[PDB]
């Protein structure tokens, strides 16, 4: 009776936790049954002239020193809230979040006349709130600031914890150019000055290490029960959702886990964008993720989590649902079986190589251990995620990597060379945080030399 | 046909190179025009590794002239994308399409000028 409709509108709103809004309420009429079924077959456009900001925490490392992993959670709910309310107020549509960086787009769906305008306000607002937090609780936080506009291309990916995004060359100028910008002022390119109006605090904001600018400011219920628990365990796992039913939030710490950062390297050249959009590329990436996604279906794959789908890339973690301890068996195995989980996600690449016709896809692979934290992000939005220094480290180690080889940090270098696989010594990187580190190399000389 | 596990065998001999086993096979009432996941035909498998004795072993077999796979691409499209002419000249000599372009868009010409081979482009292009 009722409680159908409690779980109609439970999952709506799961529904619009992890998928927008103008595509949800299009897809609930059923537009496509294949999408309809799926939710037990969708589309992917391209759109020009379209802003994107980007924002992260400087010395967010710091704050996070010898904290509690209690008050981190709190106050980045905090910061978040205030934020995507911000968004309501002004407008603006958001994509997702990446630990310590929060990002977002302007006129997705549908074209906005003054988005560019909407964007800047967003980021002087971000200013104005984290100062107001800055001043309420005394912590000294700043947030770089970088925005860009041109042209991008929207869709949906993957099978399982699949999440609306965009992809084109623009996410990256925007994503460097953050990294050039300046703590509390915004970094603005001239592609986004061509229609600003000059109604704002104009400066050349240049390096000092490409038309760049700084500016300071100014009877179904049972199927749907099983519809609705379905998507449940699509956003967020099964221990969370059993120790959260008991009450309001979450949080956890592990002093020691695994993670592997995969990507896909020769998959930039492959953007021959002649046909109007290029959606049959993405639709064989979409082939390929879908691949990885079924691989999770073996037994032996059950303590290994898909974090989440990063543009192209493939971010993986395990040993934290291993809460049983049982004396009769060894607590290490989990970054093993990672391991091999990693060494049959190269076959399977390779694979899918030998079956295309005129192409060879190519990965990095990056590997990392240590200890992280685990949370929870929204209310009546949800986002399960995960930081920690281990995390930067390993995404920083596989960016200086190499393809078809499995970069492995030093110390996971140590407890993995005596249990018997066979690495070789590329080289010492700088690393932010940590300075030099050693590097190593799985493969042997598997090419000619 | 049913349980086309001789599909498989004939596909594998196609690009594996072995004649006597596709002959030994097709002795065994399998279907010519065997298709994989992808929607791979023969004469892409053909064109893929440029033998022109298997070419005229599929043609003789009875293959259709307009093979698309899950890209919709025609085999005189998947050679002008390679660039074996010889094979080009054979297959259209059968009488396929000029005009046509998969669902990427595009027409054999551009394509076989974007390869590198402007062979394949000249000789289409006196098509009527």
């Amino acid at each position: 009776g009722k409680d159908l409709e409690v779980e109609k509108a439970l999952k709506e709103r799961m529904i619009h936790s992890v998928m927008p809004r103008i595509i949800a309420d299009d897809l609930m009429k059923q537009g496509d049954e294949e999408s309809e079924n799926s939710v037990k077959p969708f589309k992917m456009q391209q759109i020009e002239e379209v802003s994107i900001l980007f924002a992260d925490i400087v010395g967010f490392t710091k704050m996070s020193a010898n904290k509690s992993a209690h008050a981190l959670v709190g106050l980045l709910n905090d910061l978040f809230g205030r934020f995507d309310r911000l968004c309501e107020e002004t407008k603006c549509e958001k994509i997702s979040t990446l630990g310590d960086c929060y990002y977002c787009v302007a006129g997705c769906p549908e074209p906005r006349a003054d988005h560019a305008y909407c964007c800047i306000e967003m980021g002087l607002g971000m200013i104005r709130a984290i100062e107001q937090f800055c001043q309420e609780k005394k912590e000294m936080v700043n947030m770089r600031v970088g925005v860009h506009t041109g042209t991008v291309l929207c869709g949906i990916l993957g099978m399982r914890r699949f999440k609306f995004d965009v992809w084109s060359n623009d996410v990256n100028l925007a994503n460097l150019m953050e990294q050039l910008g300046v703590a509390g002022k915004v970094h603005i390119s001239e592609a986004t000055a061509k229609y600003l109006d000059d109604r704002y605090e104009m400066e050349d904001g240049k390096v000092t290490e490409l038309k760049t600018y700084l500016i300071a400011g100014q009877t179904k219920i049972q199927s749907m029960r099983d519809q609705a628990d379905w998507l449940l365990r699509n956003i967020i796992p099964y221990h969370v959702a059993e120790q959260l039913k008991v009450s309001q939030t979450y949080s956890k710490n592990h002093d020691s886990g695994g993670v592997i950062f995969a990507s896909i390297v020769n998959f930039s050249e492959f953007y021959e964008e002649n046909y109007e959009g290029g959606k049959e590329c993405y639709r064989v990436l979409n082939e390929l993720i879908g691949d990885f996604d079924e691989l999770l279906s073996k037994p032996d794959y059950s303590s290994i989590e898909k974090i989440k789908t990063i543009g192209a890339t493939y971010m993986a973690a395990s040993g934290l649902n291993a809460t049983q301890c049982r004396d009769g068996s060894h607590p290490q195995e989990h970054l093993q079986i990672l391991f091999e989980f990693a060494k049959e996600m190269m076959r399977v690449v390779d694979d899918f190589n030998n079956n295309m016709l005129w192409f060879n896809f190519k990965l990095r692979v990056g590997f990392n251990h240590g200890p992280l934290t685990a949370g929870v992000i929204g209310t009546t939005k949800l986002l399960y995620d995960i930081w920690g220094d281990t995390v930067n480290i390993a995404s920083r180690m596989d960016t200086t990597g190499v393809e078809c080889r499995i970069q492995v940090s030093e110390e996971s270098y140590r407890v993995l060379s005596k249990m018997g696989y066979e690495f070789d010594y590329r080289g010492t990187v700088n690393v932010k945080g940590k300075g030099q580190m050693k590097t190593y190399l799985y493969p042997k000389c598997t090419d000619s030399g | 046909h049913h349980g086309s596990d001789l599909g498989k065998k004939l596909l594998e001999a196609a690009r594996a190179g072995q004649d006597d086993e596709v002959r030994i096979l097709m002795a065994n009432g399998a279907d010519v025009n065997a298709t994989d996941d992808y929607g791979h035909t023969p004469l892409h498998l053909a064109a893929w590794f440029g033998h022109l004795e298997i070419v005229e072993v599929l043609l003789k077999a009875g293959a259709d002239v307009n093979a698309a796979d899950w890209l919709g691409d025609t085999p005189l499209h998947l050679a002008a994308r390679i660039g074996h002419l010889e094979i080009v000249e054979v297959l259209l000599k059968h009488g396929a399409d000029v005009n046509a372009q998969d669902k990427f868009g595009k027409t054999p010409f551009d394509l076989a000028i974007d390869n590198g081979n402007e062979d394949i482009a000249e000789v289409l292009q006196k098509a009527a």
